[PDB]
C-alpha cells in the first residue's frame, strides 16, 4: 500500500547544497487533503520539522531552513524535495518524509526509513570484515557466541546480517564508534553448538555509500 | 488561522 | 510556534509499573473544540510511530495501556502496566499552528532483575593479522544493568588504551543492555605477548569475570 523512501548522499562537503528526494509510492501526492512533509533529527536529538508542501502545491518552511531551503515537487513522477543551501555539521541528520491527512487528522501516519546524511570533508571508505571465531574453546556449555568485525568504514552506515536474515534470534550489533574519522563496529550472534560449527553460520555487511557486501562464514580457528 | 485545513486554506 | 515542552526528560521504571509523561504547550493547540496535539514513539533507529492523536484517541494496534488525556496546554501519557517493549522514546507534537513543533522527547529506559554478563573473548582472525593490524574482543552481553566496567589486562598489564567501546541499547524483548570492547595493537605488539584478558566488573558480581587466552 503506501511507500515512501528517501534518497540522497551519504556524504556531503560542507558548503555545498544538500538536495533530498522523498517518493511517495502507491499514493498520489495530489489526493486531496494530505499535505507532505519533511522530517530531520540530528543524531542524540529531537526530530525537527522543516517544512510540508501540500498535495495541492502550498508550501511552508521551519524559519531556519527558510532562507536556505527550497521544498519542490515533481507531479508526474510522484516525488517531492528539498535542498539544503550551505550546509554544515549541524545538517548531519537522518531525514524523513511523512504524509498527514491535513483535514480529518492532523497527524504523520507513513514516514518512509530515512536516510542519513553526513556532512564531512572526509574520504568514504569501504568495510574490513572480520570473522571472530572462538579462539580454541569448544564443549562451552550448550550455546557459542561467533561475530564479525566490521573495522574502519566511513561515512555510516552499514547493515550486517547473520546467514542472510536466517538467525534473527541471538545477534546484537553495537553502534558503530569513531577512530579519527573512521568507523569500527561489531555485531555477535549465539547459537546452540551443535549447528556451529556442523553447520554454517555467515555475517553478511553491506555499506552502501561504497557498494561493498561482503559474506563471511565463520570457521573455527 | 489555525487547524486542520489551516494549509490550503484558500 | 508554540513550545512544548516534555518532562521528565528520561526516567526508570520498572515492569508492571506505571509511567506518566507530560507535555505543555506554551498556547493552547485547541481548535473545532479538538487538541491538536499528538503522541508518538520512536523505538531506536526506527522512524517515529504514531501512538495517541488528537490527545485522547488511540491509533490502532497500539495496546490498552497507552493513555492519552489532557487539554487546551497540559497533556498527559500514561502508560500502565510497562511492559518491555515500552524502552522506547515518547514525543509529543502539536500540530494546530505554524510551523508545528515537537518535544524534546522522554527517554523511558526500563526496569528488571539484575542480569549478569555472559562475557567472550575472541582472538585476532588471521586476515587482519595478514595486514599488520590485531584487535581483541570481547562482547559482554546480555546483563542489566547498564553500567559495567571493563578491564582490559594484557599480560598482567591493563592496557589503558587502544580501546573502544559501544553499548547496545536497551533490549525491547528481555531489557537487557550488551556491549563491546575491542582492544587493538599493533600485529608486533600483539606479537610480543602470551595474554590478554577482559575483566568485567559489575553489579552483580563482586568478584570481576575473568576471560583470557594464549596470545
Amino acid at each position: 500500500q503506501v511507500k515512501l523512501q528517501e534518497s540522497g548522499p551519504a556524504v556531503i562537503k560542507p558548503s555545498q547544497s544538500l538536495s533530498l528526494t522523498c517518493i511517495v509510492s502507491g499514493f498520489s501526492i495530489t489526493r486531496t487533503n494530505y499535505c507532505w512533509h519533511w522530517i530531520r533529527q540530528a543524531p542524540g536529538k529531537g526530530l525537527e520539522w522543516m517544512g510540508r508542501i501540500c498535495y495541492e502545491g502550498s508550501i511552508y518552511y521551519s524559519p531556519s531552513i527558510k532562507s536556505r531551503s527550497t521544498i519542490s515537487r515533481d507531479t508526474s513522477l510522484n516525488k517531492f524535495f528539498i535542498q539544503l543551501i550551505s550546509v554544515t555539521n549541524e545538517d548531519t541528520a537522518m531525514y524523513y518524509c511523512s504524509r498527514e491527512n491535513h483535514m480529518y487528522e492532523t497527524y504523520f501516519d507513513v514516514w518512509g526509513q530515512g536516510t542519513t546524511v553526513t556532512v564531512s570533508s572526509a574520504k568514504t571508505t569501504p568495510p574490513s570484515v572480520y570473522p571472530l571465531a572462538p579462539g580454541s574453546a569448544a564443549q562451552t556449555n550448550s550455546m557459542v557466541t561467533l561475530g564479525c568485525l566490521v573495522k574502519g568504514y566511513f561515512p555510516e552506515p552499514v547493515t550486517v546480517t547473520w546467514n542472510s536474515g536466517s538467525l534473527s534470534s541471538g545477534v546484537h550489533t553495537f553502534p558503530a564508534v569513531l577512530q579519527s574519522d573512521l568507523y569500527t563496529l561489531s555485531s555477535s550472534v549465539t547459537v546452540p553448538s551443535s549447528p556451529r560449527p556442523s553447520e554454517t553460520v555467515t555475517c553478511n555487511v553491506a555499506h552502501p555509500a561504497s557498494s561493498t557486501k561482503v559474506d563471511k562464514k565463520i570457521v573455527p580457528r | 488561522h489555525i487547524g486542520p485545513g489551516r494549509a490550503f486554506y484558500t | 510556534d508554540i513550545v512544548m515542552t516534555q518532562s521528565p526528560a528520561s526516567l526508570v521504571v520498572s515492569l508492571g509499573q506505571r509511567a506518566t509523561i507530560s507535555c505543555r504547550a506554551s498556547e493552547s493547540v485547541d481548535s473545532y473544540g479538538k487538541s491538536f496535539m499528538h503522541w508518538y514513539q520512536q523505538k531506536p533507529g526506527q522512524p517515529p510511530k504514531v501512538l495517541i492523536y488528537i490527545a485522547s484517541n488511540l491509533e490502532s494496534g497500539v495496546p490498552a495501556r497507552f493513555s492519552g488525556s489532557g487539554s487546551r496546554t497540559d497533556f498527559t501519557l500514561t502508560i500502565d502496566p510497562v511492559e518491555a517493549d515500552d524502552a522506547a522514546t515518547y514525543y509529543c507534537q502539536q500540530n494546530n499552528e505554524d510551523p508545528p513543533t515537537f518535544g524534546a522527547g522522554t527517554k523511558l529506559e526500563m526496569r528488571r532483575a539484575d542480569a549478569a554478563p555472559t562475557v567472550s573473548i575472541f582472538p585476532p582472525s588471521s586476515e587482519q593479522l595478514t595486514s599488520g593490524g590485531a584487535s581483541v574482543v570481547c562482547f559482554l552481553n546480555n546483563f542489566y544493568p547498564k553500567d559495567i566496567n571493563v578491564k582490559w589486562k594484557i599480560d598482567g598489564s591493563e592496557r589503558q588504551n587502544g580501546v573502544l567501546n559501544s553499548w547496545t541499547d536497551q533490549d525491547s524483548k528481555d531489557s537487557t543492555y550488551s556491549m563491546s570492547s575491542t582492544l587493538t595493537l599493533t600485529k608486533d605488539e600483539y606479537e610480543r605477548h602470551n595474554s590478554y584478558t577482559c575483566e568485567a566488573t559489575h553489579k552483580t558480581s563482586t568478584s570481576p569475570i575473568v576471560k583470557s587466552f594464549n596470545r
